[PDB]
RNA sequence: CUUCGAUGUCGGCUCUUCCUACCGUCCGCGCGCACCGGCGCGGAAGCGUCGGAUUGUUCACCCGUUCAAGGGAUCGUGAGCUGGGUUUAGACCGUCGUGAGACAGGUUAGUUUUACCCUACUGGCCCCGGGGCCAGAGCACGGCGGGCCAGUACGAGAGGAACGCCCGCCGCGGGCCGCCAGCCCCGCGGUUGCCCGGCCGGGCAGCGCCGCGCCGCCGCGCCCGGGGGCCCUGCGCUGACCGCCUCUAAGCGCGCACCCCGCCUCGCGCCCCGCCCGGCCGCGCGCCCCAGCCCCGUGCCCCGUCGCCGAGCGGCCCCCGCCCGGGGAGACCACCCGGCGCGGCGCUCCUGUACGGCGCAGAGCCCUGCGAUCGCCUGAGGGACGCGCCUGCAGAGCGCGG
RNA sequence: GAAUGGACCAACGAGGAUCCCACUGUCCCGAGCCGCGCCUCCGCGAGCCUCCAGCCUCGGGAACGGGCGAGGGCCGGCCAGC
RNA sequence: GACCGCAGCAGGACUCCGGGGUCAGCAGCCUCUAGCGCGGGAGCGAACGCGGCUCAGGGAAGUCGGCAAGCCGGCUCCGUAACCUCGGGAAAAGGAGUGGCUCUGACGGCCCGGGUCAGAACUGGAACGGACGCGGGGAUCCCGACUGUUUACUAGAAAC
């Protein structure tokens, strides 16, 4: 099916799963879980939780 | 113009919106909602693309306040339901000022707008940068 | 006085008395207009609430802002084990009312439906339909009282029982139901309709078609006593308030001196048969076929199933009617879908572009094992 | 006229019913009604009559909006509430009194007693098969726009309809959890003080705090809500009395958001079937019509008073378990299901990469020592109340009643 | 209305008003979740009240009846609420 | 723990001795010593109460009144207005920092002591008064200058 990924998390978005938010700066960013878009609002950085894509491209585990 | 899906309202009346065009206005007041019946004890409520009945506040050009405004909420931070399953929620909660007839009182209408904003008010679609 | 300001009633006086549901199941009660012109066709079929689901819809609806776009919308998968016929029963129309004109049972009836009679059946003596086998068997009884139904019956009914062997549920004893024998050009053919159907499957996929709409009833899910504000819906009061908020403060004027009916008062909220209405048939299938739920844009064989079983039911081995939006009941509870008596008129077409396989236990992202294999693969 | 060995007193909040002396919606009908809009009637009480600023307000008034009638119920509604008003004892101020004191003048501070009874109501119970059927009782969809129609009828223009269909929406009602919010029973991660010697792993701070979180419940989410009958006011038809005329006096058609039924919520009882299939009772049938009444005006007149055979119809009676364990069900019960459960293993999901070992990681310091941390083994480990299975223990009372 | 004291407010004040920023279930519009009661059991066990009796509609009556006149409902025995 | 209130009455009774840790603390929060397990227990996990939490978006629109709750708060360092009886206002308002580790300076006595104050690096899901303790703030108006006192048991006031 079409298919969207978290901004944050990098995982496909299943169709009718998930809330898209647009910024400011008129980026849509598109949120899997409730969790993805936490992490998020709270500035964590994608790059210091292991399950983001982002983590997985750092240790070079999934790229 | 045309027939408005049912979207969640997520601004009630006495809520405070900002203004997304350069009118001179800075905050918006939501007296009330058109097109609103009552039921006893329920408080007018608006949603992206519904005229609103406000009033501009102090921080605003001295010539628009102190009189009742029509304008159009075109951001919602609450999120709501679109028929294709899509749940949308925005940074802020917005509004243009627009005549009921739509025109807008003006030139640019700043940062992202509402589809349901957008196809309800022609002129808002023309003016809005991005339709996300 | 008066009110001062007008405001409605709370709750409908129609669904009154709120009363836990004697009736084991929901009823069938009313049944489909025979119509007298059509082929024959059964009327409704018992069902177990399997789970919920999101299914994405093109919509062909002219003058609607949804026309030629697409749609996800709430379905409800209905399990439908197979039902079989054990009897026929004809009822007279009398002037007191239809009124019941002998029923012949099945020469073999299934230990199932048998199970039903009986409280324990272990502790039982099997006693059932014991000389009734003798009488029949030779199978000339059958046809003699089948006969009798002929000339003194004017509406048929067929009995059905489910198997719930073949449903994930305990319920090990058979439900029972009266499913109505309709459009026939006569009495005569319809009791000839229904010997064929005589110890025999029946399947949803005949009952009704896809893009039909069915009537739902079943018993609601019950949350025990509950408090005016839950039940009735008013309003919580100033929590200023001393003795309480969550109470309806006046419960009447001095006279009358008793204490009205309408007025909302605290009891059983839940456990209420209900039937809803004109609940459009998605889809029709079977979860045997591995491509069952499958849609050209998924590419993947997509059987029923979501991803670690449906919650609070499980294996929906057979057959299934997918019915839009929700139906009354929790998952686990027998549900009788019956032919709409009042259909939408205006109902778009239904193409459904994608069905959810992904789990619903928890929040899933993939919609097969493989797939969720595929993604943590080492 | 009743009440003082006391019926708590104004307005609100909350909730329920009732009335029509009808504001809009519905149906006709008249205009000094071309259209639009107004206005006046008759029928009509289903639905709506809202959000707010001052005031204790009822009122009043003003602002908004789908533009917004008026009233009854011990001036509906205090072991329902509030105490704002009022209305005791404290205190000012103004006026009046020599004064104590007064005020139909203002101002502030000032306890809100008790249901366990009886009725009523709301649910729940008082052992008896499966399917059903219908007495009675409840009752529920209404309003508002848009798209066409059409800038068309209509009008000199300005303006500006309508039926029909099709879409929405708001209010309400009944459900539901797939999404998406909320929420966490003991899940996982962070962290503060103290204590268990430190590490690990824990406790205590009455869930210390925190960030997520499943099953479930939930609303802010979602599904659902299309109909018949007689007819009212009346509009018409054939048609008189009253050669005409005439909606009426017989006769006749249409017909209201009202009404009544349907669907729906309950349901005493009854029906059919099963296991059985046995007893008890009673003896009695034309039809229509009244301005043809087709031969009327009779008859029965004896349920014991001698009738009780049988057959035939029609009635009537007789049946139908628990405890126990789970749960989709629950105050208790009841309900629904039952050789259950316990605890494993897979699957899926939650959290976020377990202890430990390793490194030339590491700011530096100092001796091979120290070190908050970081990378790898590791989308790891830990957990689960959802699923699938038994691979282990088990699990169906000659317990009680019929 | 001027020590029946007048005007005057720095600083104070569990003093009496009005408004703003902030903040929040005060409310829209309620929802979920803990503990403890409640409920059921085991053991203990009162108080208060009490002409009698405890269903209604209307009528007449000390003018507002449970009882009286006329209807219309109603096995009896209990529980949890209210 | 035996007094006094009718009780083995969440009622009221005057002293003396007063450890550790976190801390400014005799605060709160846990503890050593010493005391000790209180007019009873089991279940279930309804409504409703009673205490306690959380809540999307809005935010007082609720109400007689922002009642109740929520916000704020420790320390250091900036930055502090009108007004004033020049003492105050003032903690005004309005901000920034805060953890752990690894160091580097200060400060005495005569190689021996203090553990407070600075300044760094480096590290952590964008965190640190991480519990606990602990002002929301502003603009006015009226009375009474003030600290005091007051109807034991419905007025704490502008009254005395």
């Amino acid at each position: 099916p079409r298919i969207e990924h978290c901004s944050f998390c990098s995982k496909p978005v299943y169709p009718g799963k998930g809330i898209c938010f647009v910024r400011n700066d008129s980026r849509v960013f598109r949120f899997c879980t409730s969790k993805c878009h936490r992490n998020f609002k709270m500035k964590r950085n994608p790059r210091k939780v292991r399950w983001t894509k982002t983590y997985r491209l750092l240790h070079n585990k999934d790229m | 113009i045309g027939n408005k899906f049912r979207i969640s309202c997520g601004l009630p009346v006495g809520a405070v919106i900002n203004c997304a065009d350069n009118s001179g206005a800075k905050s918006l007041n939501m007296i009330a909602v058109k097109n609103w019946k009552g039921h006893l004890n329920r408080f007018p409520k608006a949603s992206v693309g519904d005229m609103v009945l406000i009033t501009v506040g102090r921080d605003g050009k001295p010539e628009l306040r102190r009189k009742v405004t029509p304008a159009v909420v075109v951001r919602q931070r609450k999120v709501w339901r679109r028929k294709d399953g899509v749940w949308i929620y925005f940074q802020d909660n917005a509004g243009v000022i627009i005549n009921p007839k739509g025109e807008l009182k003006g030139s640019s209408i700043t940062g992202p707008v509402a589809k349901e904003a957008a196809d309800r008010w022609p002129k808002i679609s023309t003016t809005a940068e991005c339709v996300h | 006085s008066h009110r001062k300001f007008s405001c409605c009633r709370k709750g409908n006086l129609g669904y009154l008395p709120r009363k836990r549901c004697t009736r084991g199941r929901g009823r069938c009660k009313t049944f489909p207009p025979d119509v007298q012109g059509a082929p024959i066709h059964l009327t409704a079929f018992l069902g177990y609430k399997a789970g919920c689901t999101h299914v994405m819809r093109f919509i062909d609806h002219r003058g609607s802002n949804l026309h030629n776009r697409q749609a996800i919308d709430q379905a409800t998968i209905i399990d439908a084990p197979p039902m079989i016929c054990t009897a026929i029963i004809g009822y007279a129309k009398t002037p007191k009312g239809l009124r019941a004109v002998t029923t012949v049972w099945a020469a073999h009836i299934a230990e199932p439906a048998m199970r039903r009679f009986y409280r324990n059946y272990f502790h039982a003596e099997k006693t059932a339909f014991s000389t009734y086998m003798k009488k029949a068997a030779d199978g000339t009884y059958i046809k003699e009282q089948l006969g009798r139904l002929k000339q003194h019956a004017d509406v048929i009914r067929i009995v059905a029982h489910t198997q719930p062997a073949l449903t994930p549920l305990k319920q090990k004893k058979a439900d029972i139901m009266e499913i109505q024998v309709n459009g026939g050009a006569n009495v005569a053919e319809k009791v000839d309709y229904a010997y064929a159907l005589m110890e025999k499957p029946i399947s949803i996929k005949d009952v009704f078609s896809v893009g039909a709409q069915i009537d739902t009833i079943s018993i609601t899910r019950g949350r025990g006593f509950e408090g005016v504000v839950t039940r009735w819906g008013v309003t919580r009061l100033p929590r200023k308030t001393r003795r309480g908020n969550r109470k309806v403060a006046c419960i009447g004027a001095w006279h009358p001196a008793n204490v009205q009916y309408t007025v909302a008062r605290a009891g059983q909220m839940g456990y209420f048969h209900r039937t809803d209405t004109n609940k459009q048939v998605f889809m029709i299938d079977t979860a045997e076929n591995p491509r069952c739920c499958t849609t050209e844009f998924d590419l993947t064989d997509k059987s029923i199933n979501p991803v670690g079983g449906f919650v609070n039911y499980g294996r929906v081995q057979g057959d299934f009617i997918m019915i839009k939006g929700t139906c009354p009941g929790p998952k686990r509870r027998p549900v009788v879908m019956r032919n709409a008596l009042l259909p939408h008129r205006n109902c778009p077409p239904v193409q459904l572009q994608w069905i959810s396989t992904a789990s619903k236990f928890g929040h899933g992202i993939f919609e097969t094992v493989e797939e969720r294999r595929q993604f943590y693969a080492k």
